[PDB]
RNA sequence: GGCCCCAUGGUGUAAUGGUUAGCACUCUGGACUUUGAAUCCAGCGAUCCGAGUUCAAAUCUCGGUGGGACCUCCA
């Protein structure tokens, strides 16, 4: 049996000396969480990321890193000081922690070789908080038609079949028609075993839009119909009606009133179009108020007298 | 009619669910059937399998990881076919003049059509005598079954039963074995060689195949026979640990020779699980306990895996005469529950316990046992008595988490190291510590010095087994909420390769493997040897 | 195609299982291999070649286990790989080329259930290339050598179909034809599954999508799917091969385009055939093989046409195990005994009478002979084990000969008794020419076994035991006199038991031995495996492994011998091969010729002509008659010859002169054939 | 249109103002590496919808909704 305090022991005491290595590899094979690296002591981490790239020195590696990482502390849930004499605290984590271990280990790895560690900076990308597909999708692209300099460069075919192992096929798809470029929407509908023959007329047909009218109509077939509307309302007046439509079928009344100035007649309209929602829900004191509000003083007296 | 009315309230289950997935909430199935069934005007309810069999293509690829039925049927990272070879009279009948005294069935019994130690009244018996003994036809329809059901069949497994098959012609055996590999991959080949090549390249993976056979026909041509056609378990009845007992029910042979053959199929790199009989005649309540706790304390009989079978006496054989003539009298059944609680408080960590008791219908048994659930109710007498059962099939993840509601939390890394059959054997494991709780295995032997392949001979270790628990995971696939493909298994080798170089002092590591395995093990950096995946360690 | 006017330049490609594909010319009678390819440890499952359009270069395309197709070119004089194809995700099984204008179609299926199509076409002229307002694949492009210049090319993926469940087996265009001078060039493809269909395909104009046509197949039942599929010349007919071995036939109404319907197809065992018989009277057989299966066949007549034509009508028996022997007992009765230590019995119900008697053309009132009268109507399985039960299937009747879904359910025999008394499975079976006793043995390997019994035909008992000879009792045969029954073993003997003679009509006779052989007196130096009677009860012929065809004569003179004086009665004579069959003709002629007939582990069948010499030289005993050639013979073991005994024409009323002899054969080579031969001749 | 009665699990049905609704058919899970369907043993699932009177209602008063009995009216 391997008793967890000897091997607590022994990896603190690695851990103060800095010898990211053993203790790496002492983790790895006997299964303890990744994340007391950090939590152990955050300052020292941060400043010292370059010898620990330069330790573990392997893109698998560093990929079992970034897949592990949490924004939890581990040192107060799963492996809490035996003695209870800490030094101190000092500096709280500014954001999120995931941001910055990603953000600092980014900007050492292109620092110190672009080509050598390549789909371990798309990982970094990918794992942050918001997932940014945008930049990864555009960086594949890039590199799609582009020639070597140095025999350690990787493929597009290979880092395309990264990003399907970590994101799946649809979902990429679903997010480069997001992207607004039909090239991303090409080269992920490549693989994705599909009718060419069933999405080219679609493409071909959104192609031969208006700028705004198109970025409405992808929007609301992905959903996302605050977006829809937004390109919507950036149109024509003939445009309004099925706007409005919309507005009124997934009860974005807020957004519309955000989206114009009070001055505008089409905030009136969404002002009506509000209150009588409130009145079929009941709501007869706040829409009569908000009727005053915009002039229908006689809903307001309607409403007024109700409640 | 009904019929349309089923029709159409199976059809607005699968739009109420399509529409929820499309807008991505989630819906409780029971209550949607009952509302559903009662606006249309039923009597009765749906049923699982027929809302899977009406699913469109790609809402059927999505939403099966909520309509699955029975999720113990691949809840230990595999899929289990069973397939039937043809009857046939077992090898002893010529020499002896007889068979065993309690074997039910046969060419010769008045179950017509039956093979050897079975009634034909089984599920499995009845699934071959109309396919009339065909491996093709059984293979397929059994893989039907499975995904119809709503499982994966990405990896499968093959178990043959009937009588001793190790006797038969081998015109037959390759027949057999040919199919089988054939019906996995799609083949039409010739003989075993070529058909192993092209399951070795196929995509629906054979990880192994079990066979069932006698002492006396296990030796170095047998198990060179079985190596090739790619086997790798073995299923041995030992029955009993008295040599009284071994001659008294005309078995055929003795108990030396169950030890050598379990030594010689130990060293070649085989699996074992044997076969044991409580409540023989002539055995009491108390040689009972000596006979296991023996088994288990000595070296030379510790096995793999277990399988119980409480004595039955049935028509039309020895036993039930010597039943009749009031001679021969049975447990009761709160003895036969303490018995079983007893013993399954001895079983060792490294132990694997299949099944507990035997299948023949209720009507058919003339004493013996008469419920059909004995291993819960001798785990609860256990839980009663304050003993706790520690084999390997109650700890695993699927086990506990289907059985209870409990998931790892601080996994470690544990070795245990015995001595077995004149070797020196070691078992790696990944287990949570505080709740008792398996996730993979990996077994290890040192070759003795009686080993006659030429491969393993001049300083080779053998590894016999690598498992890893859960659910099962496609290949190339990954699931965050399942264990397989989390790197488990490069973590045991990488350890089995430590052991094999700067313990045992090796200079060459040889794996026994499947076929998707061998692809696996030509990943890790193994090549091929003969039957083996050798690799040096110089 | 070129312009040196060659005998004909052929061009072949072959893959096989050593990871390897080879291509060869034939120039003439002259061939050579131009080149091999190596695939590592994979291996091609499918191929095809043509020319790329507007030139002379071939192309090759191959299917791999790879799930990844590969295409080579043929500049210079060797083939180079130019292009590689993915999008599959499975085993690919078959790929075909196809010409359409001036660019080139590639149809492709797998094991994924889904079929693709590809494109090839000349590359623009590097020009005229300007409108960039339009979304379209990325083009696949190579680039060629052709008399010193450049000619690009570019793939392209067309289309993906869907409709299938289980594997897609194979996939076809619509071959060209000529309609009165002019070329029609349909656009069509036929696909068959693993899921017991066959799907066709066309594509739409309206839309860019293609839509199913016909759906044809029977869906149902534990019976699998369909291997291959074909086209007619113009595509009236369609053809399919299914998981046994049968074979389905359909044809398309004129007037009704999308209506087909089944026709009549050859039929056969897909196993080795192991016994043969024939009707008492001569218008049927019924064959046993190895495949579990008891099949009979009979001629067809029709009105508007004078040849005649022999299917298959009747199916009566699917059994459990591998049959081994059969025997007849009435017109419409049968025995047969399989891989177990049951012999069974087998009837014929209603229904078949009135099939055979409508299609053979007979009469009904007359093919009855007032004598079957009432009886069953037919059979169906069990619940449960192997039996045979009575319906008293579905009254249907027929007027042409059925097809393969008509055959395997409404057409069995009903069982009608079950025989019990051996030890062992069952060897060999025979009967007696008055239709009244039975004999039988089984597999042995000690003298308690290897025993003879005879059986009753009106009340099934065992009548005595015969025992003698240590080893299986391989062929047993009656003489025509009814008073004698040969064994022959594999022990290398032999033994004869006469028939002794008492009045007592109530009572049964009975056998005893009448003459032997040990070990000195054989002759035959290893097994011996078959034996036949004269046809006057005179002399047997005996047929063993020793290449040797031995005749022991002398038998008759039943009245009174002192003891015997069975002897060998001529020479023996080296065939060139193991024996395996033998047998006489059942016609005497003046010049007292005793023609045998042959059979040999290679599938040959010789006539041979034998005259007793009556001088104390044997030679001139053994003339060669005639041989069969090479297209006529089998090409695997003969296991039965039986001459046409048509017992109740004993003279031929309407014959030309009996100018011809029929018998029929069958052999391990899934065959079973019938020959005629010239009676003057011989 | 008034005129008497009926309504509890998906279906057939039990129970008296208490201090928390029982059985059958159907359905789901385990013994089970010999089994969706068989055996044994566990489990999920209801007093239509409103007002209410009595300390307290599935239960008694009055309602709407459907249904059953009488003639409808009506065209
Ligand atoms: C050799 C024998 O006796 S049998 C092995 C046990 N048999 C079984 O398959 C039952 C369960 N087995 C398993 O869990 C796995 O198949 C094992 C034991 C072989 C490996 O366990 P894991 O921990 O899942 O392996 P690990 O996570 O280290 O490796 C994952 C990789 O193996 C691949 N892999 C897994 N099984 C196979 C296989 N049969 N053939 C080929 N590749 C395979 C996965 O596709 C994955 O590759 P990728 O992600 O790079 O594309
Ligand atoms: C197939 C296995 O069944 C067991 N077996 C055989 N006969 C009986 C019986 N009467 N009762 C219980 N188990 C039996 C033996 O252990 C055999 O190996
Ligand atoms: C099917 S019984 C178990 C296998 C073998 N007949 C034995 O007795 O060992
Ligand atoms: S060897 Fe096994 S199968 Fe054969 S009779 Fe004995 S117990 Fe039955
Ligand atoms: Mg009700
Ligand atoms: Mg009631
Ligand atoms: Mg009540
Ligand atoms: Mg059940």
């Amino acid at each position: 049996v391997h008793h967890r305090a000897l091997v607590l022991a022994q990896i603190r005491k690695w851990l103060d000396k800095l010898m990211f290595k053993e203790a790496f590899e002492c983790m790895r094979k006997l299964r303890i969480n990744l994340n007391l690296i950090y939590d152990h002591n955050p300052k020292v981490f941060l400043g010292n990321v370059e010898t620990f790239i330069k330790q573990i020195d392997s893109v698998n590696h560093i990929n079992l890193f970034f897949t592990e990482l949490k924004e939890e502390d581990v040192t107060k849930t799963m492996y809490p000081a035996p003695v209870t004499s800490s030094v101190y605290l000092s500096r709280d984590p500014d954001g999120n922690k995931i941001d910055l271990v990603c953000d600092a280990m980014r900007a050492v790895m292109e620092s110190i070789n672009p080509h050598k560690y390549c789909l371990s900076i798309l990982t970094s990308h990918v794992k942050k908080t918001t997932p940014e597909l945008e930049i990864v999708l555009q960086k594949v692209h890039e590199l799609q038609g582009n020639a070597p300099s140095d025999p350690d460069a990787v493929s597009a075919e290979e880092a395309l079949k990264y990003l399907l192992h970590l994101v799946d096929v649809n979902e990429l798809y679903d997010h480069s028609l997001g992207t607004y470029d039909f090239d991303l929407v090409l080269m992920v509908a490549e693989k994705s075993q599909k009718d060419p023959k069933e999405y080219l007329p679609f493409l071909n047909t959104l192609k031969k839009m208006e700028t705004n009218y198109q970025r409405f109509t992808i929007d609301k077939y992905l959903k996302r119909y605050e977006k829809a509307i937004g390109h919507l309302s950036k149109c024509g007046p003939e445009y309004f009606p099925e706007c409005l439509n919309l507005i009124k079928d997934k009860n974005l009344y807020n957004e519309a009133l955000k989206l114009y100035s009070p001055s505008s007649q089409q905030y009136q309209d969404i002002s009506i179009a509000y209150g009588e929602h409130l009145m079929q829900e009941h709501m007869y004191e706040p829409a009569g108020l908000m009727f005053a509000r915009c002039g229908a003083h006689e809903k307001a007296l309607s409403a007024f007298l109700t409640c | 009619s009904p019929a349309e009315l089923m029709m159409l309230t199976i059809g607005d289950v699968i739009k109420q669910l399509i529409e929820a997935h499309e807008q991505g909430k989630d819906i409780d199935l029971n209550k949607v059937k009952t509302k559903t069934a009662a606006k249309y005007g039923l009597s009765a309810q749906p049923r699982l399998v027929d809302i899977i069999a009406a699913v469109p293509p790609q809402y059927r690829k999505v939403l099966m990881p909520k309509l699955k039925a029975k999720p113990i049927r691949t809840a230990s990272g595999i899929a289990v076919v069973a397939v039937m070879c043809k009857p046939h009279r077992c090898p002893h009948i010529s020499f002896t003049g007889n068979i065993c005294v309690y074997c039910p069935g046969g060419p010769d019994s008045d179950f017509e059509y039956s093979t050897q130690s079975y009634t034909g009244y089984e599920p499995t018996s009845m699934r071959a005598i109309r396919a009339r003994y065909d491996p093709f036809l059984q293979t397929r329809h059994r893989i039907e079954q499975l995904k119809q059901l709503g499982h994966s069949v990405d990896k499968v497994e093959f178990i043959v039963m009937g009588g001793t098959f190790m006797a038969l012609p081998e015109e037959y055996r390759d027949y057999f074995i040919r199919n089988l590999h054939d019906a996995l991959s799609g083949h039409t080949s010739n003989n075993i060689y070529e058909a192993v090549k092209y399951s070795e390249r196929s995509l629906t993976k054979c990880i192994g195949i079990t066979i069932e056979t006698r002492p006396d026909y296990c030796m170095k041509r047998h198990l060179s026979d079985m190596l090739t056609y790619g086997c790798t378990r073995l299923e041995i009845g030992v029955q009993s640990v008295y040599e009284d007992v071994a001659r008294d029910t005309n078995r055929g042979h003795t108990v030396k020779a169950v030890c050598e053959s379990f030594h010689l199929a130990k060293d070649s790199g085989f699996k074992v699980v044997a076969h044991m009989m409580p409540d023989l005649p002539n055995v009491g309540l108390e040689r009972d306990i000596e006979q296991f706790t023996e088994f288990f304390e000595n070296p030379a009989f510790r096995p793999d895996g277990l399988k119980l079978y409480p004595t039955l006496v049935i028509r039309g054989t020895g036993l039930y005469e010597l039943w009749k003539s009031g001679r021969y009298k049975s447990y009761s059944p709160s003895d036969l529950v303490e018995l079983v609680a007893r013993i399954l408080a001895l079983v060792p960590p490294w132990t694997r316990v299949y099944r507990v008791q035997r299948d023949i219908p209720m009507p058919l048994v003339s004493s013996g046992v008469e419920h059909g659930n004995l291993r819960e109710l001798a785990l609860a007498r256990m839980k009663d008595l304050g003993i706790q059962c520690r084999d390997v099939r109650t700890r695993e993840v699927g086990i506990q988490e289907i059985h209870h509601k409990v998931r790892p939390y601080q996994v470690e890394l544990v070795r245990r190291d015995y001595v077995a059959n004149g070797g020196w054997e070691t078992f790696l494991s990944y287990e949570d510590p505080d709740q008792d709780i398996l996730i993979g295995l990996l077994r290890l032997r040192k070759c003795s010095e009686e080993t006659f392949r030429f491969e393993l001979g001049g300083g080779v270790s053998i590894v016999r087994e690598l498992h890893v628990y859960g659910s099962v995971v496609p290949v190339s696939s990954r699931d965050p909420t399942k264990f397989q493909h989390q790197g488990f298994g490069m973590l045991l080798m990488e350890e089995a390769e430590r052991i094999a170089r700067e313990e045992h002092g090796s200079g060459k590591i040889a794996v026994i493997s499947g076929v998707g395995t061998r692809n696996y093990y030509r990943k890790i950096g193994y090549r091929l040897q003969g039957p083996y995946m050798v690799k040096m360690l110089k | 195609r070129r312009t040196s006017d060659p005998a004909l330049c052929t061009l072949i490609v072959s893959a096989a299982a050593d990871s390897a594909v080879r291509l060869w010319s034939k120039k003439g009678p002259e061939v050579m291999c131009l080149q091999t390819l190596n695939f590592g440890n994979g291996f091609a499952l499918a191929l095809c070649l043509s020319f790329l359009p507007n030139t002379d270069v071939p192309i090759l395309a191959c299917g791999n286990d790879d799930c990844r197709i590969h295409i080579f070119a043929q500049q210079n004089d060797q083939f180079q790989k130019v292009l590689s194809l993915c999008g599959h995700e499975d085993w690919i099984r078959g790929v075909e080329w196809a010409a359409f204008g001036r660019d080139l179609f590639l149809a492709s299926c797998s094991q994924d259930c889904l079929i693709r199509i590809w494109k090839l076409y000349i590359k623009s002229t590097s020009l005229e290339t300007q409108d960039d307002d339009n979304i379209r694949l990325k083009e696949n492009t190579f680039t060629i050598e052709n008399e010193s210049v450049k000619i690009a090319f570019a793939v392209t993926l067309e289309t993906v179909l869907a409709g299938h469940e289980n594997w897609v087996n194979a996939v076809h265009w619509q071959p060209v034809f000529y309609k009165d001078g002019v070329l029609q060039q349909p656009v069509r493809l036929l696909s068959a599954s693993m899921d017991k269909t066959m799907i066709l395909w066309a594509p739409d104009e309206e839309s860019g999508v293609w839509l199913e046509q016909v759906r044809v197949g029977e869906v149902g039942g534990n019976t699998l799917g369909f291997y291959d599929c074909q086209f007619n010349e113009d595509g009236s007919m369609i053809i399919a091969h299914a998981f046994h071995g049968a074979l389905h036939l359909w044809k398309q109404n004129t007037v009704n385009p999308r209506e087909w319907t089944p026709e009549i197809v050859i039929s056969g065992h897909f196993d080795g055939v192991q016994d043969l018989v024939w009707d008492p009277e001569g218008e049927f057989i019924i064959t046993v093989g190895t495949d579990q299966t008891t099949r009979l066949f009979a001629p067809w007549k029709r009105k508007d046409q004078s040849q005649v034509t022999w299917h298959e009508i009747a199916r009566p028996q699917i059994h459990g195990y591998d049959l081994k022997c059969l025997a007849m007992i009435n017109r419409f009765q049968f025995v047969s005994g399989a891989d177990e230590k049951v012999l069974r019995v087998f009837s014929a119900p209603r229904n078949f009478v009135e099939n055979f008697c409508a299609i053979t053309g007979q009469s009904l009132n007359h093919v009855l002979c007032n004598q079957d009268s009432d009886l069953p109507e037919g059979a169906t399985v069990p619940a449960l084990g192997l039996s045979n039960k009575a319906v008293f299937f579905q009254p249907s009747i027929l007027t042409e000969p059925p097809t393969e879904d008509h055959l395997l359910q409404n057409t069995l025999w009903p069982e009608v008794q079950k025989l019990y008394g051996h030890g062992y499975e069952i060897f060999c079976v025979t009967c007696n020419s008055s239709k009244t006793l039975l004999a039988s043995a089984c597999k042995a390997a000690k003298k308690e076994h290897a025993a003879i019994i005879l059986w009753n035909t009106t009340s099934w008992k065992q009548v005595q035991n015969l025992v003698f000879h240590s080893l299986t009792v391989t062929q047993m045969a009656f003489s025509p006199n009814e008073k004698f029954l040969l064994a022959v073993s594999r022990d290398r003997t032999w033994s004869l038991w006469k028939k002794q003679d008492t009045i007592s009509p109530e009572f049964e006779p009975v056998f005893s031995l009448f003459a032997f052989t040990n070990k000195i007196t054989s002759v035959h130096s290893r097994i011996i495996w078959s034996c036949d009677w004269s046809p006057d009860s005179k002399y047997f012929f005996t047929g063993s492994r020793d290449k040797k065809v031995v005749v022991w004569g002398e038998c008759d003179s039943t009245d009174d011998c002192i003891e015997h004086n069975i002897g060998p009665c001529s020479s023996v004579l080296d065939v060139g091969g193991a024996v395996t069959a033998v047998s006489v003709c059942p016609v005497l002629h003046p010049s007292q010729r005793y023609v045998v007939a042959v059979g040999l582990e290679c599938g040959k069948i010789c006539l041979y002509t034998w005259k007793k010499t009556d001088q104390v030289p044997e030679i001139n005993d053994w003339t060669h008659c005639v041989e069969t050639s090479q297209s006529q013979s089998h090409t695997l073991a003969i296991r039965k010859l039986c001459w046409k005994n048509c017992s109740g024409k004993t003279e031929q009323k309407e014959a030309e002169g009996a100018e011809w002899l029929h018998f029929a054969s069958c052999g391990e080579d899934h065959t079973v054939k019938i020959h005629r031969v010239n009676k003057c001749a011989l």
